[PDB]
RNA sequence: UAGCUAGUAGGUGGGGUAACGGCUCACCUAGGCGACGAUCCCUAGCUGGUCUGAGAGGAUGACCAGCCACACUGGAACUGA
RNA sequence: CCCGCAGAAGAAGCACCGGCUAACUCCGUGCCAGCAGCCGCGGUAAUACGGAGGGUGCAAGCGUUAAUCGGAAUUACUGGGCGUAAAGCGCACGCAGGCGGUUUGUUAAGUCAGAUGUGAAAUCCCCGGGCUCAACCUGGGAACUGCAUCUGAUACUGGCAA
């Protein structure tokens, strides 16, 4: 299912740091970003009006690490939900379990938190869960099992998140390594630059 | 002969029974007069294990409906003091 | 009250029986216009107390032939 | 492999029947520019 | 128009016929394939296009195109027929599935080898 | 051949609004006065008068706002070849509420928004947008 | 803040004595992103000299549109010469989902979440005159309460 | 595919069925159905549903459930509630 | 289902890359071999053939074929047309049908409002619950646009009387 190819190549197709490799080091410039996604990278695309919608859908997939048939089941659920569809869509993606583990601080990247969920190392609301697509309801707690606690990787990734934004919709202790998912996030918080305007329109044609 | 028997709906290895009033000469999932509750044998330590509309079961026994031995045992589970 | 239908006689001459057109005013399903449709019925009476071309009153009953399961109630507005 | 030619049951000549057959019709090409060179959309774009 | 005129004769739905009479909606048909040959196309193209007639297993006698470079069919060679016209040969409305029951895959494909019936090379 | 008198009322209004006519005179009827009382009370028509003794001849003084026709458009909906009867919840709304739809109900002729409040429908008549 | 945008470029001919002389016709639509549109056609011998000739026409041909803060007021039709455009306010119908050359003028209009459909012809030059006909033919409850009802609280509800 | 129909359409009476009834038989009346499509021909199990579509509709009716039908082919009855 | 063991260890393909439609160059071949859904490519500098490097798409799947609806307002009730594009009978009279000026009365058939009976369950939709999650299973509700009945309302339509 998972991509698991070169993942800093997926940033250069957007020209956007999708936080895929980034991890332990600081500001990279270690791929010739904005310049060359392949052999014919130095050429500028015309990028027609279908291309500006597809490259915005692929960006939101390549951030959260979601394949298409699963991302199309989020949209089909986000349309039937009450309210705004592009705000139901990002709430479902941000409420994934491997996202919440990433947002609490556990895991330098998101794929690390996907493995940290998958290998029975994450205890949400007193139970161990394999599935990274677990949909974390508000007022749930989520923590680390002591079989995998302070195992030299969650320690480094937790201090690394001190230089990050520290999201509003969740509290985390990070000494007991048990964070409480407080509420579902609002669109005014989450990153403001992904243009969910276009993703709703692409599945309509 | 009408009878108040279970139905065996549900998934595989996850049975869910519909205690139901039907003619005897039909299938287990076949034609029934009215559903009169449900029975979940594997439910949880939770809120609901079994509902059972006894005002209709007393109505059908008053018409002369037989009761299969699971459903009669579930009336012995939904007792006047239990 | 018994259920009963107005009507109008098509033909008399079949010996203690009479055929009646009942006009029903039904809407078309797709197009929404009301279509004047007709329900012909064989109707029982006694011998010749109603004639051809006049309003009639009909009720449903037990079968009396291969058709003719309806019965006369009364005769309003006889044939002029 | 075989060739389904036009002239059914060719008698005499075994090579001057096929010369009229559309296997050996005259291939004439298109100009550009040249008396008959209008594009309207070319090979690309 | 005129909703009264739509009551007499309803607005009759246009019937579209099938492009491939391959006996009533089946994906492939097996064929006995007499008379393998080549034919020149219609006007603008001028190639030598390989095409076989096919005795289908129901009674139909259709001609059918053989895609790809080089084939091993000979005068019976029972093969499998899929639909799809070629637009360039007159009367050809079918293709042959390369890689099915007699019609071997194309020699040395490397790209697009599901079509043209070539297994993935081991080396 | 004078089949719908009511659509003849409406086409005299559009041709009045288009030609910038001051007022529009037509043969009067019982149903004409009911519809014109709606359009007077709703704001599409100023001051209808029904002056007529044995040949009743009503006139509708038309309304113009800027130099501009107040009636945008007015379509005879339930024309006599196709009668259109609507239920309470099935009652339409023109221009998403800000036009009106004259409906003939069991409590007389009124607008759509009054027939929701009464809670009863009937034959809608026109869509005064 | 002016948000100029391109729709279609076409190559047209004149066919004179020697050969035929080609020229290029742009089609641009500008708009502030809040209730104002404008289009200009523009044509020249060379493609970039046509588009900036089309942008300067679009600035001086602007129409005012009164919109419900992200969307249309009411379902309006827009006929112009081939194009039977319907476009519906879609009260947070979530996204400008309109057809080609109709999506272009509406995304720079200032509306974000309407429905639409073009019927009939689909010529980009005509359908962009067709929707700008519809956005001018749309009127607000601030305006229809100046003719009928004479009360914005009684006209709408 | 323009007229089909002789137990055919109705009546009276006997018989028959668990039960009304041309269901059946004798006798009498000559009707009955039909352009709102009888008759004949082609195709087809029917419904809840399913797929699609913004809707109205269009296509379809596998699994699941309701009804009918048939059990090598044609026909007949016996037993039995 | 839980615990323990070892070892990054046993586990990534298929289509596409001229336009539509996201994604490009080199080599080979020269209207040949071939491609192709449409328009069309190939005649010696082919982003369209074939291979290579690169890229895009989907991913334990990926394509082709077939069938269905959609786009198609391209049978248009919703929702089309008919001077010249497809299309006004050559022109009339006229039965059946369709439609019908104006006022009062009555009728309440059509219509509208309410009630009751029914419209099997599952299904679909809403709010929840149970499998680590989802699919799935399930509780409650809404729906099932209908048909019948009764009670009214009387504007409009129909009947009937003037």
């Amino acid at each position: 299912a998972r991509y698991l190819g070169p993942k800093l190549k997926l940033s250069r197709r957007e020209g956007t740091d999708l936080f895929l490799k980034s991890g332990v080091r600081a500001i990279d410039t270690k791929c010739k970003i904005e310049q060359a996604p392949g052999q014919h990278g130095a050429r500028k695309p015309r990028l027609s009006d279908y291309g500006v919608q597809l490259r915005e859908k692929q960006k939101v997939r390549r951030i959260y690490g979601v394949l298409e048939r699963q991302f199309r089941n989020y949209y089909k659920e986000a349309a039937r939900l009450k309210g705004n569809t592009g705000e139901n869509l990002l709430a479902l993606l941000e409420g994934r379990l491997d996202n919440v583990v990433y947002r609490m601080g556990f895991g330098a990247t998101r794929a690390e938190a996907r493995q940290l969920v998958s290998h029975k190392a994450i205890m949400v609301n007193g139970r161990v869960v394999n599935i990274a697509s677990y949909q974390v309801s508000p007022n749930d707690v989520v923590s680390i099992r002591e079989k995998a606690k302070k195992q030299s990787r969650v320690k480094a990734a937790l201090e690394l998140a001190e230089q990050r934004e520290k999201p509003t919709w969740l509290e985390v202790d990070a000494g007991k390594m048990e964070g409480t998912f407080k509420r579902k996030p609002e669109r005014s918080d989450l990153s403001a630059d992904i243009n969910e305007h276009l993703i709703v329109e692409l599945y309509s044609k | 002969m009408v009878t108040i028997r279970l139905a065996r709906h549900g998934a595989k290895k996850r049975p869910f029974y519909q205690v139901v009033v039907a003619d005897s000469r039909n299938a287990r999932n076949g034609r029934f007069i009215e559903r009169v509750g449900f029975f979940n044998p594997i439910a949880s330590e939770k809120e609901e294990g079994t509902r059972l509309d006894l005002d209709r079961i007393a109505h059908w026994v008053g018409q002369g409906a037989t009761i299969s031995d699971r459903v009669a045992a579930l009336i012995k589970e939904v007792n006047k003091a239990a | 009250k018994i259920r009963t239908l107005q009507g109008r006689v098509v033909s008399d001459k079949m010996e203690k029986s009479i055929v009646v057109a009942i006009e029903r005013f039904v809407k078309h399903p797709i197009y929404g216009k009301f279509i004047k449709r007709t329900t012909k019925l064989h109707v029982h009476d006694e011998n010749n107390e109603c004639g051809i071309g006049d309003v009639v009153e009909i009720r449903e009953c037990r079968p009396l032939s291969k058709t003719k399961s309806w019965t006369l109630v009364r005769v309003v507005e006889k044939a002029v | 492999s075989r060739y389904q030619h036009t002239k059914g049951q060719i008698k005499d000549n075994a090579i001057e029947a096929l010369l009229h057959d559309p296997l050996f019709r005259q291939r004439v090409e298109k100009n550009k520019k040249g008396k008959g060179s209008y594009m309207r959309k070319g090979k690309h774009g | 128009a005129t909703v009264n005129q739509l009551v007499r004769k309803p607005r009759a739905r246009k019937v579209a016929k099938s492009n491939v009479p391959a006996l009533e909606a089946c994906p492939q048909k097996r064929g006995v394939c007499t008379r393998v040959y080549t034919t020149t196309p219609k006007k603008p193209n001028s190639a030598l296009r390989k095409v076989c007639r096919v005795r289908l297993t129901n009674g139909f006698e259709v001609t059918s195109y053989i895609g790809g470079e080089g084939h091993n069919l000979q005068e019976h060679s029972v093969i499998l027929i899929r639909g799809g016209r070629v637009k360039d040969l007159p009367g050809v409305r079918y293709h042959t599935v390369r890689g099915a029951l007699d019609c071997s895959g194309v020699k040395d494909r490397k790209q697009a080898r599901s079509k043209y019936g070539v297994k993935r090379p081991k080396a | 051949s004078m089949q719908d008198p009511i659509a003849d009322m409406l086409t005299r209004i559009r041709n009045g609004q288009a030609a910038n006519k001051a007022a529009v005179t037509m043969p009067s009827s019982k149903l004409k006065v009911a519809i014109a009382n709606v359009l007077k009370e709703e704001g599409f028509i100023e001051d209808f008068k029904v002056e007529g003794d044995t040949k009743p001849e009503l006139e509708l003084t038309l309304k113009y706002f800027q130099g501009k026709a107040v009636v945008e458009s007015i379509q005879r909906v339930s024309r006599p070849g196709l009668r259109i009867y609507k239920r309470k919840d099935e009652l339409p709304k023109v221009m998403a509420g800000l036009g009106i739809a004259v409906v003939s109900t069991s409590k007389g002729v009124m607008t759509d928004r009054a027939a929701r409040q009464a809670g009863l429908g009937g034959e809608i008549i026109c869509y005064v947008a | 803040e002016l948000q100029e945008k391109l729709i279609a470029v076409n190559r047209v001919s004149k066919t004179v004595k020697g050969g035929r002389i080609f020229s290029f016709t742009a089609l641009t639509v500008v708009g502030d992103g809040n209730g104002r549109v404008g289009f200009g056609y523009g044509k020249a011998r060379e493609v970039p000299a046509a588009i900036q000739k089309a942008m300067e026409k679009a600035r001086r041909n602007m129409i005012n549109v009164a919109l419900n803060n992200g969307t249309l007021q009411h379902p309006v039709k827009g006929v112009h010469t081939g194009s039977r455009v319907f476009m519906q306010p879609a009260s947070e119908g979530t996204g400008i989902i309109a057809g080609g050359a109709m999506r272009a003028v509406l995304e720079v209009a200032g509306v974000h979440n309407v429905l639409a459909k073009a019927y009939g012809s689909t010529n980009p030059i005509n359908v962009v005159r067709a929707t700008i006909d519809g956005l001018e033919n749309m009127n607000s409850p601030e305006m229809v309460a100046a003719k009928r009802g004479k009360s914005v609280e009684e006209i709408l509800g």
